[PDB]
């Protein structure tokens, strides 16, 4: 009578390791293409100095 | 995560198995 | 000279000082301690 | 009566286990996102800089 | 000579041994309360005083 109630306030916390692991990668796959910013921001700053020097 | 081992122990020791496992233990355990 | 230290968990900090009213045995001063970083099950055991 | 005090001890353990090992993870989310985010936009300027 | 510095060694030392020596109590009783006892958030904490032949 309390160990089905024991494994499923457990198999709840598997949700939040899972939840874990649904928030870090979700930040990886986002800083991942957040360095995507990095591509269009220098190219800017390429052709700055690329028209003083053409 | 984890938490199962099961086993085999006479009926005349079962009295002082649990009392040594609360005591040793520090509560924190689950026994039926 | 002895001395001696229990914690009694269970208002409740109101029931030390009724034992503070057995005034025969002890004086019974708190001894208040800041709280610890809790945050393990597995090595907390260990560590005792 | 006493038994049900041993299950809640265990499942205030179990949730905090889940609840703090989720927290270290989430140290490690930020902390591997400013360590990344900063490699990154390096090997995009080496090699803008040797187009440059 | 040394029996100055011998005092003043001792008395700066054993003054930060016992100290250390209150404070692995402090951990100790930190421990096992939250084991023998519950832990919704913290332990309800209390300590005591000494007593003589009615112990």
């Amino acid at each position: 009578q309390g160990i089905q109630q024991l494994l499923q306030a457990e198999k709840r916390a598997a949700e939040k390791v899972a939840d874990a692991r649904k928030r870090k990668a979700r930040r990886l796959k986002q800083a991942k293409e957040e360095a995507q910013m990095e591509v269009d921001q220098y190219r800017r700053e390429r052709e700055q100095e690329f028209q003083s020097k053409q | 995560r984890l938490g199962f081992v099961a086993g085999v122990i006479n009926r005349e020791r079962i009295p002082t198995f649990e009392r040594m496992l609360w005591r040793v233990c520090r509560g924190n355990v689950f026994l039926r | 000279t002895e001395f001696w230290l229990i914690s009694a968990p269970g208002t409740w900090e109101k029931l030390h000082a009724a034992t503070t009213k057995n005034n025969n045995l002890a004086v019974s001063s708190k001894f208040n301690i800041p709280d610890l970083k809790v945050g393990t099950l597995d090595v907390l055991v260990g560590l005792s | 009566a006493d038994v049900q005090k041993q299950i809640k001890h265990m499942m205030a353990f179990i949730e905090q286990e889940a609840n703090e090992k989720a927290e270290e993870i989430d140290a490690k989310a930020e902390e591997e996102f400013n360590i990344e985010k900063g490699r990154l936009v390096q090997t995009q300027r080496l090699k803008i800089m040797e187009y440059y | 000579k040394q029996f100055g510095p011998l005092v003043r060694w001792l008395k700066v030392n054993f003054s930060e041994a016992f100290i250390a020596w209150i404070h692995v109590k402090a951990l100790r009783v930190f421990v096992e309360s939250v084991l023998r006892y519950g832990l919704p958030v913290n332990f309800q904490a209390m300590l005591l005083q000494p007593n003589k032949k009615t112990m």
